[PDB]
């Protein structure tokens, strides 16, 4: 929820499930997936960022 | 904005013909027509193979598939900066206007469009296939 | 649009194709089948006679080849009959027209086989 | 063997006559609208 | 297993005699002191030494006259065949644990750098040589990490697919 | 306008900075890896210069310096071949006795028991028997000592270092500009008159002054140590005139146009030397002199700087007709701006040339004692056939690359290229029908014969003693070429080859060459060749013609030359790219050339090669080609099962390496099928499980492991398939022909 | 010299040096001690 | 015809619409994401099933999903 805070992804279909990423930004306009997370590894599409909801990320 | 009508008297590009054009499906099932207004006379690549010369002003090309028309329209928009209109023509003479459907290109968000196929959940929230057995549905994405 | 060539768009080529029984101006489909069957069923006995398994036996070779040609004609008549029942569910491109065409093919093919046998016997 | 004429009838029937009728009828069935 | 020692096996001696005979048959076409003659004589000497060493090692020979290895640690220890499979097993396991521990230590050291992927294809050769020399004492460190619980990543920190 | 030297001074700094940065040449790859795909992408894109930059000048400079590097590598390889002949060979002993001594120039070290491969090749020497034919080539050149082979090895390494210097120099110091490379008229003039013409003239000079007298003394029976050195023939004109009396007249007959005085060493004999079984060296000297004059004339065609000469653009633009639209207009701009179109043309002609070379070298053997060395003959035929087929597939590949990347419809309106694209459906459909007809009426003949033989009806077979298919046109051509010295070439003493007819040329009791009669089996196998070549052409031409678009994918050019598919839609679009057409054409070229080399091996073992005794000629397989090559079972039994006995019983001998390579190549071919039959989704999921195991023990790499890409999976599959099959045939051929030859 | 030593530290060059050393060690062991089948002296 | 569904993880980047070769997809106004637009699939009868849209989608997992269904002339990409 903070800036540049380690979070653990709880989305099961995510490539980075049970992995730790860095929060880039949290949108405050009430969108469905406001937490932007940067990961040190790429997924199968070569993407390093994904958007998650509040319940899908756990601060670590 | 209103859907444009197809003018069948529009001149065709200067083309010597090819073996890649229309087949029996055009006469009995459907075919497609792309129209565009060229700024100048220049050579473009046919989606069915070969080089054709588009005439200055309006142009009309009959193509077998919608994908061929959209590939030609992508070439016209990217290379010649020319917009175009795509129609579907049925053997009875009925003409269905296709692209751009509301006059705005689909990549640009336009008011008055309604979302179809939208699901109010992430893709991991789909149910199990055992939950849709003997229901007649296509799959867990259909419920 | 469509590519036109001297092979596809000659006056001589279109003249030769129009005189074929499949493209003549006014001919009943049974008669078109009759000429097509006569020509084809005359031709098919040749390979059967000259190259069949009994080709080295005098007398039996021509009879066996003509019987094989007649069997091929009957099989092709069956294939034409079941083609028409499926393709049709130009008077030739109709169900009854193709039925008459198949009957004419069978009659002409048997006649051509018999004529080939007579010619080999004379 | 007894009834030795039977292969000379049944083998052409099972090998040629029955498959021809079978493919003709199945072709008419799968092309039916 | 019904085998006989190779030092008293008739098939073993027959095979040695046949191989020496074939090499001597090849030897008689060359003059003495030439390079092919010297090479064939060296091959003959190596053949004789190899058959003598295999006979002296206590190897068991089958009916084919060929040595058969014993790999059960019981039968190897009580009948003097531990040098066939058991001692090679210990040697291989030591070297394999050495290689694996050196690779693991290099990967863990490269994980802490600013560009962890850079060290995987451009090798830190001094670091790799230092870590490689430290792999001799791998069983002590590995067994300690196993007892401490630091050898294994926790299941909560490892990605899995949906079930 | 004016042909001149134009370079740029010091364009690229010579430094090791980019050596430390893999992927530096590519914009995408320079950022470093994230996954293991970057490792393969770096090697796959390393030589695609046109992908690195769009500047044609930089591409041309890279191509020029890479060609210098290739020439340096080739010279290193050649110098090593000459060095191994000088140091690790039995070449001098073989010179003293070329019939009973097997050539060998590879010696293995005694370790792990591998010294058994040093076989008793003769000459008091042990080593690996070689089949490259270097000994016969060196003997034909007049080389009589290891010192002369040492000199060529040292001189080759000096020239190899000069080639590597020139590649560094012409890229880093003085790189020519684009207009220098586009002087195709000057390049053609220099490469015809100066490369080929002066090369043929210089080699005619070597043949006349060195090869002719030394080989004349060798065939006269003189010991090689007693033969005078070549410079003795250069300096002492009387020693030359002792063998060729026209040398006493000097150069006066040449300048007074009394050329018929030189008839003793400039001959038109034809046929083979009966002593050696090779072509007459005087014939080859006259051949190379005539070729030199022809190429020196040919190199004065194109206009460069002195008004006279042809402009290639004018010739191309003037050659148009009523059926062909604008004709050859725009081809000059294609062939001066696209390296890929030039590579396609040159690869096609070079590969065809290699295959023609294989046929002409077996039929008219140009080296002494080459023809009776059956291992060398089989090896060089098979090798040059394979090189030709690979180059032709590459021609198809780079034609497709030109079509995807360098084709411009604006510059090609109603010319030959445009009109070919505009009837590609007719071309492909007609070629498809031709391939189906050829497959039926060639392979079905074999199936008919196998069924007839298996049904106990050999009288219903297609054979010489049954229903005959005589190749009458080829028989007429053979009879015409046999009768050529009578009427149509009266100044030729003999036909060009003994294969047309006539007598048996025997050297040392073994057949050098003999008539090759053609019957029903030859007819059937020749139509098999026609069918397989037509199918390979169909695949490669379909790939070229549909590289940019088809009715299935109208924007295929936007997807590139090399892409896996366009998804499972439209029924499924796997392998639509032109690259995948190259991928399938590799298999079909392998099939075609495998049948070609099998036909060569069986026919020469059955009807040509053998021992000439007092009664006649006893062939290696005793003439069983005409009896059994008309069935698939005959091929499988009498060729494959019978002739592989040498490679499967080669264990315990010097040929046991061939048995090991036979097994390992079967393995490699089988190993290829896992890449070809499977797909990368399975392997990626299996890698996910393995990565989990590595993550558990904290040994997961930072460079993330990925399965190979779909295109890489196809490339690996076809590469291992080709390697396994070709090396299987290689070991089988070499073991068979060394043991029985 | 730093860039040249970095190139020598790349994975294929390091693999070539290491496998040359390992293959040479195995070859020279089998040369000095020919035909080792068992751990017996 | 193939079924194309859009899930609410869509960030409205319009890449799937630009990748589509048969004009199946379009952007409609939305409020669930920052770009204030979501992808929609009103013309799935023209979907060939190439899955270029899924290749273009940056979300993890995909926001646009194509399920291949019953095949017609348009979905098989037939010009004949
Ligand atoms: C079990 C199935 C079966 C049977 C019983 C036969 C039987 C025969 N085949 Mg074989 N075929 C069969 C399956 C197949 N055949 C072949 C491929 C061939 C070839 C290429 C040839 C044969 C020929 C023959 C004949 C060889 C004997 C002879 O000396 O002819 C002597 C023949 C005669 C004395 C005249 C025979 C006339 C025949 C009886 C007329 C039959 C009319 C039909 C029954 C009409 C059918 C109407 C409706 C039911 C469809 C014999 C009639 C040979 C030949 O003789 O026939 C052309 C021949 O060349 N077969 C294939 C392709 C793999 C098959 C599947
Ligand atoms: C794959 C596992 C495995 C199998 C199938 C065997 C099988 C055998 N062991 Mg071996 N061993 C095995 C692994 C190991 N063993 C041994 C140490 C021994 C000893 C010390 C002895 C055996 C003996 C035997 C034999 C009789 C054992 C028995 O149950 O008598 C009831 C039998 C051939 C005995 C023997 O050597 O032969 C009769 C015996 O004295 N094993 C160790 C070291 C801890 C192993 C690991
Ligand atoms: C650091 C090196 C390293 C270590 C400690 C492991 C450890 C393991 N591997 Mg992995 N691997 C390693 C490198 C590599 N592996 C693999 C590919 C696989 C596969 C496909 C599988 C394993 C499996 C396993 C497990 C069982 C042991 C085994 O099967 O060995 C077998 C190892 C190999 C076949 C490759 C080994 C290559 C080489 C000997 C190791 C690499 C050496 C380093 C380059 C050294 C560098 C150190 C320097 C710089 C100081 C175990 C967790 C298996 C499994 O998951 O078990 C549950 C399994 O199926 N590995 C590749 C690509 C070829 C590597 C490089
Ligand atoms: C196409 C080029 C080519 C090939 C395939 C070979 C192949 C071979 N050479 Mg020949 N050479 C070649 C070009 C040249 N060679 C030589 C000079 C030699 C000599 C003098 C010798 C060989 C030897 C060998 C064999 C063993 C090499 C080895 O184990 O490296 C060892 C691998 C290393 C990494 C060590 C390299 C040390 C070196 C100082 C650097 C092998 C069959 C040996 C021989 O044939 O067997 C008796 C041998 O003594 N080569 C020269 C002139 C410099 C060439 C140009
Ligand atoms: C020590 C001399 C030397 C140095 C420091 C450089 C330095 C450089 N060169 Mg020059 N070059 C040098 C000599 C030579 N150059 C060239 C021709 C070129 C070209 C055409 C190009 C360069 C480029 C480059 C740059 C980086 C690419 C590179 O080197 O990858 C190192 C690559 C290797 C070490 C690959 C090894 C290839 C080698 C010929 C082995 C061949 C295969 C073996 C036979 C084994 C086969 C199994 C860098 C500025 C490139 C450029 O400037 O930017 C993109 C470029 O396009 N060089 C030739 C003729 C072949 C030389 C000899
Ligand atoms: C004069 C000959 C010639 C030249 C200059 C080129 C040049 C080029 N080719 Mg063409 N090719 C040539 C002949 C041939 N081509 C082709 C078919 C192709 C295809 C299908 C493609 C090219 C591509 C390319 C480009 C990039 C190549 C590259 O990066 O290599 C990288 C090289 C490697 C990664 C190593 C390759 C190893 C090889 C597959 C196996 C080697 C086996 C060994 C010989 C034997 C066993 C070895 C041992 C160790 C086991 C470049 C423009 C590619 C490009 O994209 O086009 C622009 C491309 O896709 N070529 C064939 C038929 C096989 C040829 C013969
Ligand atoms: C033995 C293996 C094998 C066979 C039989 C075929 C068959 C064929 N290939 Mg494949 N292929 C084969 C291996 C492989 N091919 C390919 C990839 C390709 C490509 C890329 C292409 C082909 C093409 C062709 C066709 C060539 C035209 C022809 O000869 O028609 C004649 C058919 C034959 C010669 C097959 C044998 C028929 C037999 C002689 C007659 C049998 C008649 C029956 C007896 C009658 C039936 C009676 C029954 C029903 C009772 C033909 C259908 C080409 C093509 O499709 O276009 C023309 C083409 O472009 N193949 C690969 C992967 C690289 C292979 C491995
Ligand atoms: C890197 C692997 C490697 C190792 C550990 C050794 C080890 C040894 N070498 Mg060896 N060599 C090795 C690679 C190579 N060597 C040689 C060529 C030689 C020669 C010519 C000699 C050695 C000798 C020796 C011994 C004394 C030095 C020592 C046992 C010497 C020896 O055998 O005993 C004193 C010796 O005379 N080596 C070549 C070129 C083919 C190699 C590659
Ligand atoms: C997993 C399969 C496998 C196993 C267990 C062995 C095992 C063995 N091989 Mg075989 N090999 C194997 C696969 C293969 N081999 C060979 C080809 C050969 C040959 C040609 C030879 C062997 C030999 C040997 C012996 C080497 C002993 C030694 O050098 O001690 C040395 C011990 C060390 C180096 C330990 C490290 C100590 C450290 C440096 C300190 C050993 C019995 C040799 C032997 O003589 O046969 C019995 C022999 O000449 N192998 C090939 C084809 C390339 C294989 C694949
Ligand atoms: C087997 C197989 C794989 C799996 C194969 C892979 C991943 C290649 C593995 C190659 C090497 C062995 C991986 C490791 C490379 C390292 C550079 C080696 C380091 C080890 C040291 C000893 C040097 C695919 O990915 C695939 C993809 C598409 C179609 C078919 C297939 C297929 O058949
Ligand atoms: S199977 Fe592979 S190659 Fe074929 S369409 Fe699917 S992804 Fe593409």
């Amino acid at each position: 929820r903070l800036w540049c805070v380690q979070v653990k992804v709880l989305r099961p279909e995510s490539y980075w499930f049970n992995e730790v990423g860095k929060v880039v930004s949290v949108d405050q306009s009430g969108i469905r997936y406001p937490v932007v997370v940067r990961f040190p590894t790429v997924n199968y599409a070569g993407v390093s960022t994904n958007n998650y909801s509040l319940e899908e990320v756990q601060e670590v | 904005w209103k859907p444009p009508t197809l003018d069948p008297s529009t001149p065709s590009p200067i083309f010597g013909g090819s073996t890649g054009g229309l087949l029996r499906k055009a006469q009995i099932e459907e075919f497609y027509v792309i129209t565009w207004d060229a700024k100048k006379e220049q050579v473009f690549e046919m989606p069915t193979g070969g080089a054709a010369i588009m005439r200055s002003g309006p142009n009309l090309l009959k193509l077998a598939r919608k994908e061929q028309c959209l590939a030609l329209l992508t070439q016209l928009r990217n290379k010649f900066k020319t917009d175009g209109q795509i129609y579907r023509v049925f053997p009875d003479g009925e003409v269905q206007y296709l692209h751009p459907k509301d006059g705005v290109y689909p990549e640009k968000v336009n008011a008055g469009r309604t979302a179809v196929g939208a699901k109010d959940r992430s893709i991991g929230k789909n149910t199990n296939p055992v939950a849709v057995k003997f229901t007649g549905k296509l799959g867990t994405y259909d419920v | 649009g469509m590519l036109e060539t001297p092979v596809t768009s000659s006056p001589l080529v279109a003249g030769f194709l129009s005189n074929l029984p499949a493209y003549r101006i006014g001919v009943s489909p049974l008669l078109r089948g009759v000429e097509i069957g006569l020509v084809h069923g005359f031709l098919v006995t040749g390979p059967f006679i000259k190259l069949g398994p009994l080709r080295n036996i005098p007398g039996v070779a021509e009879r066996a080849g003509c019987l094989s040609g007649a069997g091929l004609v009957v099989i092709l008549a069956v294939a034409l009959t079941i083609y028409g029942a499926s393709a049709f569910q130009d008077p030739l491109q109709t169900a009854d027209g193709w039925q008459k065409f198949s009957a004419g093919w069978l009659v002409g093919g048997l006649s051509g086989v018999a004529w080939a046998w007579i010619l080999t016997q004379t | 063997m007894a009834a030795a004429y039977l292969p000379s009838v049944l083998v052409p029937l099972v090998g040629l006559v029955f498959p021809a009728i079978a493919m003709a009828s199945l072709f008419l069935y799968i092309e039916k609208e | 297993s019904g085998l006989t020692p190779c030092s008293e096996s008739k098939g073993f001696a027959k095979r040695q005699k046949n191989e020496i005979k074939a090499l001597t048959k090849r030897l008689k076409q060359y003059e003495e002191g030439s390079a092919p003659s010297l090479a064939l004589k060296a091959t003959i000497e190596r053949t004789e030494k190899r058959f003598a060493n295999y006979g002296n090692a206590g190897l068991l020979c089958g009916t084919d006259g060929l040595p058969h290895l014993i790999s059960d640690p019981g039968l190897a220890l009580r009948f003097g065949h531990a040098g066939e499979t058991l001692i090679p097993t210990v040697g291989f396991l030591y070297i394999a644990g050495w290689i694996g521990t050196a690779g693991r230590d290099y990967l863990i050291a490269s994980k802490g750098e600013a560009k962890p992927r850079e060290k995987e294809y451009i090798i830190d050769v001094p670091l790799a040589l230092k870590i490689s020399a430290q792999g001799a004492g791998w069983p002590f460190r590995v067994i300690r990490e196993l007892q401490k619980g630091t050898l294994l990543e926790k299941d909560s920190n490892i990605t899995v697919s949906p079930r | 306008k004016k042909v001149k030297i134009v370079v740029d001074g010091n364009p690229v700094e010579t430094s090791f900075e980019r050596w430390a940065k893999p992927g530096h040449f590519s914009r995408t790859l320079s950022k470093g890896p994230s996954t293991t795909t970057w490792i393969w992408n770096l090697h796959a894109d390393a030589h695609d210069f046109d992908s690195h930059t769009s500047d044609l000048e930089e591409i041309s400079r890279k191509v020029f310096s890479a060609h210098f590097g290739q020439l340096g590598i080739i010279l290193i390889w050649l110098s090593g071949m000459y060095f191994h002949g000088a140091r690790f060979s039995n070449y001098e002993a073989w010179l003293s006795d070329p019939i009973h001594i097997k050539p060998s120039a590879q010696v293995v070290w005694p370790v792990v028991g591998q010294e058994i491969l040093n076989g008793d090749v003769g000459g008091g020497f042990q080593g690996v028997q070689i089949t490259s034919g270097f000994f016969q080539l060196w003997r034909a050149s007049g080389i009589t000592s290891e010192l002369q082979l040492y000199s060529t090895a040292i001189g080759g390494l000096v020239l190899a270092a000069a080639m590597f210097f020139a590649g560094w120099f012409h890229y880093h110091k003085a790189a020519p500009k684009l207009e220098w490379f586009q002087n195709v008229e000057s390049m053609l003039n220099h490469h015809l008159a100066g490369l080929l013409g002066l090369g043929s003239l210089a080699w005619a000079g070597h043949q006349i002054h060195v090869s002719l007298p030394i080989n004349k003394l060798l065939d006269a029976g003189v010991d090689p140590k007693e033969i005078p050195l070549p410079h003795e023939f250069i300096l002492n004109r009387d020693l030359m005139a002792q063998l060729y009396p026209s040398f006493s007249k000097g150069l006066a007959p040449f300048f007074t146009i009394n050329w018929s005085e030189y008839s003793d060493f400039l001959t038109f004999q034809g046929g083979l030397n009966p002593v050696t079984g090779g072509l007459w060296l005087s014939d080859q000297a006259h051949h190379h002199l005539a070729i030199a004059v022809l190429f020196l004339v040919a190199g004065h065609q194109y206009r460069t700087n002195w008004g006279i000469g042809h402009s290639i653009k004018e010739i191309l633009e003037a050659h148009k007709g009523p059926f062909t639209g604008e004709g050859h207009k725009g081809l000059y701009e294609i062939l001066t701006t696209s390296w890929h179109a030039q590579l396609a043309i040159n690869l096609a002609l070079f590969g065809s040339l290699s295959i023609i070379v294989a046929h002409h070298m077996y039929s008219m053997p140009p080296y002494p004692y080459l023809a009776t060395d059956y291992g060398t003959q089989l090896s060089i035929f098979t090798h040059h056939t394979w090189i030709g087929g690979f180059c032709i597939v590459g021609a198809g590949a780079h034609a497709a690359i030109f079509m995807v990347r360098d084709y411009d419809p604006t510059n090609n309106y109603n010319n030959l290229l445009d009109r070919v694209i505009r009837h590609r459906d007719a071309i492909v459909s007609h070629l498809n029908w031709v391939c189906i007809f050829l497959g039926f009426h060639s392979f079905g003949l074999y199936i008919h014969n196998d069924t007839m033989s298996a049904l106990g009806r050999p009288q219903d077979m297609f054979s010489d003693t049954a229903i005959q298919l005589q190749p009458v046109f080829a028989q007429w051509i053979q009879n015409t070429h046999l009768s050529a010295p009578q009427f149509t070439a009266p100044n030729a003493l003999a036909p060009t080859s003994p294969v047309w007819g006539g007598d048996v040329v025997a050297v040392g009791g073994k057949v050098a060459a003999m008539p090759i009669t053609l019957g029903t089996a030859d007819f059937m196998v020749h139509h098999i060749h026609a069918f397989t070549i037509h199918v390979t052409v169909l695949i490669l031409l379909k790939g070229v013609l549909y590289a940019r678009s088809s009715r299935l994918i109208p924007d295929k050019a936007n997807l590139g030359f090399r892409f896996p598919c366009d998804g499972p839609g439209r029924g499924g679009t796997c392998q639509v790219s032109a690259w995948d057409h190259v991928f399938l054409g590799l298999f079909w070229m392998y099939n075609s050339l495998s049948i070609a080399i099998f036909h060569f091996s069986w026919k020469m073992q059955s009807d040509v090669w053998g021992t000439v005794n007092s009664t006649g000629v006893s062939h290696i397989t005793g003439g069983n080609f005409s009896q059994s090559a008309n069935t698939i079972n005959g091929w499988l039994r009498d060729f494959l099962w019978a002739q592989s006995s040498q490679v499967i019983q080669s264990y315990g001998s010097a040929l046991s390496a061939y048995g090991l390579i036979f097994l390992g190549a079967h393995f490699i071919w089988a190993f290829s099928l896992m890449f070809l039959f499977s797909g990368r989704g399975y392997w990626q999921e299996l890698i996910e499980s393995i990565v989990w195991a590595h993550n558990k023990l904290k040994v997961a790499p930072s460079i993330q492991p990925r399965a190979l890409s779909i295109t890489q999976g196809r490339a690996v599959g076809v590469a291992h398939y080709l390697l396994g099959g070709i090396a299987t045939t290689w070991s089988f051929f070499l073991a068979r022909i060394i043991a029985v030859g | 010299m730093k860039n040249f030593t970095t190139y020598l530290s790349t994975a294929p060059v390091v693999a070539l040096i290491w496998f040359t050393f390992t293959a040479g060690l195995l070859i020279e062991i089998n040369r000095f001690f020919p035909d080792p089948l068992v751990f017996s002296f | 015809s193939h079924a194309v569904k859009i899930y609410d993880t869509c960030i409205g980047c319009t890449q799937c619409v630009r990748a589509c070769p048969t004009d199946v997809l379009e952007m409609v106004p939305w409020d669930g994401c920052k770009a204030s637009q979501i992808a929609s699939a009103p013309r799935t009868e023209d979907c060939v099933g190439c899955k270029r849209c899924e290749s273009a989608c940056p979300t993890d997992f995909l926001s646009v999903r194509v399920y291949l269904g019953s095949e017609t002339t348009r979905s098989m990409g037939l010009a004949y």
